[PDB]
């Protein structure tokens, strides 16, 4: 098992990549995995320990920069668009 | 504001914050 | 395109004198670590035990007829053990079973 | 009542079409520059709004 | 052996209209309190379903064969545990393969063999004074079993089977389907004591167990339990006694539905 990390998940036979985390949702015994509106999976039960977990897709986002002007100076600063600062350095 | 109400990021789709916030407007 | 974000922007546009403003030069996507995680549970294995560890067998004219279903068959227990004189499989790979 | 602003949207068209597949991403490059044209149209929409 | 018990007179079927019952979760998936639509094989709200009533003292004894038609809706309100299972197949004899489902006081028995069904099959039960209990040793439903290709068993689903003289306070409703070589069972227990035959339609069934078996089913038959008669000085019998019983039969049809889910995970309502 892997938890709280960007990984890929298969479970009963479906596919997806993201981060797993503990979930507050309570499912009925027949329920296998949670599906959100527009037909996108968001929750899945662990078949071994019989525990439900949430699904968060990979923290995608475009990269943007700011610049006062080429002829003004050569310095520059960069803005990451809608990403938490915790996992930024994965940029390589 | 309390009357008006109906998304998030899913699979590449993005939403960008407004230039001016509700406090500023 | 790999030196400084400024250079990446100069490639995104077509100029060496980019002007002040905001630019969306490219996009960021975090990469995961591959892992096929949590295959579903196992109820019971194949009942190979009373077949291979049966104390008596039957005669060839009265060969018994065994059915195996709704169970998990682990042939690695069979072909890994060096306690069988012959091991012949036709039209199928025992290792891939 | 007069509407003045709509929630501006931008799309990672490479992700939307190819679905982060290497060969799929390689193939779409043969269809020219719709990729960048649509992105710049959307960013123009946002800045204009 | 077999017991021949038939009624010469054939009675016309009786009709009663369903109101809202006969809906099952289309998938084993969950959605979080959002309206959603689907297109599966369901039971229309206003369907003229059939009514059967077994009468005993004057009396009515007839268990005709009814078609399956891509799925069956079944429900009943029994008090003496007379109904015990269902039997499925195409030829219902030793020529081909048939599916057997039955219950006992201990467990649930489902068997897949080339069973030979009788013209008027039933399960025979009797009482032992020494054992002080009821047992069902005789399998009067069928004469013999052959070509056993599948067997399944699971714990009892809602109730414990005993000899009771009870009252009508609960209704059992089941939905039966077979698709892509899989057989599925849907059930729901709802305690209702009203004189009406069917409730308002709030509840919805749940999956119970999925049986993958590659067999074709074209018609089905109910199963009833007949009790051996221990005659008192002032009683009469024909060798077998059973209490009054009744049930309902529904037919699926290709439709599409709109479903309402809740935050908990229960379908509170729907619409056709
Ligand atoms: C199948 O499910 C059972 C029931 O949960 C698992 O057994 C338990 O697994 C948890 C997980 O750590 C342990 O804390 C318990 O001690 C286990 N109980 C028993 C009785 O084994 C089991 O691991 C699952 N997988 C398999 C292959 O059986
Ligand atoms: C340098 O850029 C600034 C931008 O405000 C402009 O006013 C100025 O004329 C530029 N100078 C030259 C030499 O291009
Ligand atoms: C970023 O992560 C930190 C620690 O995980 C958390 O405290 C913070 O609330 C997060 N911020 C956002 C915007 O997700
Ligand atoms: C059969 O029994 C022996 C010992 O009684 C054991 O070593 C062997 O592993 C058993 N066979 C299998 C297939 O497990
Ligand atoms: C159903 O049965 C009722 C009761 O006799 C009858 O009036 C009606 O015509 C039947 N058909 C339909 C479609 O309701
Ligand atoms: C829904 O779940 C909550 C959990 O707090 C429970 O209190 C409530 O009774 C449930 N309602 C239904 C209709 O299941």
């Amino acid at each position: 098992l892997v938890k709280n990390k960007c990984v890929n998940f298969n479970f009963n036979g479906l596919t997806g990549t993201g981060v797993l985390t503990e979930s507050n949702k309570k499912f009925l015994p027949f329920q296998q995995f949670g599906r959100d509106i527009a037909d996108t999976t968001d929750a899945v039960r662990d078949p071994q320990t019989l525990e439900i977990l949430d699904i968060t897709p990979c923290s995608f986002g475009g990269v943007s920069v700011i610049t006062p002007g080429t002829n003004t100076s050569n310095q520059v600063a960069v803005l990451y668009q809608d990403v938490n600062c915790t996992e930024v350095p994965v940029a390589i | 504001f309390n009357k008006v109400t109906l998304a998030q990021k899913f699979n590449g789709l993005t939403v960008l914050p407004p230039l001016l916030t509700d406090e500023m407007i | 395109c790999a030196l400084d974000p400024l250079s990446e922007t100069k490639c995104t546009l077509k100029s060496f004198t980019v002007e002040k403003g905001i630019y969306q030069t490219s996009n960021f996507r975090v990469q995961p670590t591959e892992s096929i995680v949590r295959f579903p549970n196992i109820t019971n294995l194949c009942p190979f035990g009373e077949v291979f560890n049966a104390t008596r067998f039957a005669s060839v004219y009265a060969w018994n007829r065994k059915r195996i279903s709704n169970c998990v068959a682990d042939y690695s227990v069979l072909y890994n053990s060096a306690s069988f004189s012959t091991f012949k499989c036709y039209g199928v790979s025992p290792t891939k079973l | 009542i007069l509407p003045v602003s709509m929630t501006k949207t931008s799309v990672d068209c490479t992700m939307y079409i190819c679905g982060d597949s290497t060969e799929c991403s390689n193939l779409l490059l043969q269809y020219g520059s719709f990729c960048t044209q649509l992105n710049r149209a959307l960013t123009g929409i946002a800045v204009e709004q | 052996q077999c017991v021949n018990l038939t009624t010469r007179t054939q009675l016309p079927p009786a009709y009663t209209n369903s109101f809202t019952r006969g809906v099952y979760y289309p998938d084993k998936v969950f959605r979080s309190s959002v309206l959603h639509s689907t297109q599966d094989l369901f039971l229309p709200f206003f369907s003229n379903v059939t009514w059967f009533h077994a009468i005993h003292v004057t009396k009515r004894f007839d268990n005709p064969v009814l078609p399956f038609n891509d799925g069956v809706y079944f429900a009943s309100t029994e008090k003496s545990n007379i109904i015990r299972g269902w039997i499925f197949g195409t030829t219902l004899d030793s020529k081909t393969q048939s599916l057997l489902i039955v219950n006992n006081a201990t467990n649930v028995v489902i068997k897949v063999c080339e069973f030979q069904f009788c013209n008027d099959p039933f399960l025979g039960v009797y009482y032992h004074k020494n054992n002080k209990s009821w047992m069902e040793s005789e399998f009067r439903v069928y004469s013999s079993a052959n070509n056993c290709t599948f067997e399944y068993v699971s714990q009892p689903f809602l109730m414990d089977l005993e000899g009771k003289q009870g009252n009508f306070k609960n209704l059992r409703e089941f939905v039966f389907k077979n698709i892509d070589g899989y057989f599925k069972i849907y059930s729901k227990h709802t305690p209702i004591n009203l004189v009406r035959d069917l409730p308002q339609g709030f509840s919805a069934l749940e999956p119970l167990v999925d049986l993958p078996i590659g067999i074709n089913i074209t018609r089905f038959q109910t199963l009833l339990a007949l009790h051996r008669s221990y005659l008192t000085p002032g009683d009469s019998s024909s060798g077998w006694t059973a209490g009054a019983a009744a049930y309902y039969v529904g037919y699926l049809q290709p439709r599409t539905f709109l479903l309402k889910y809740n935050e908990n995970g229960t379908i509170t309502d729907a619409v056709d």
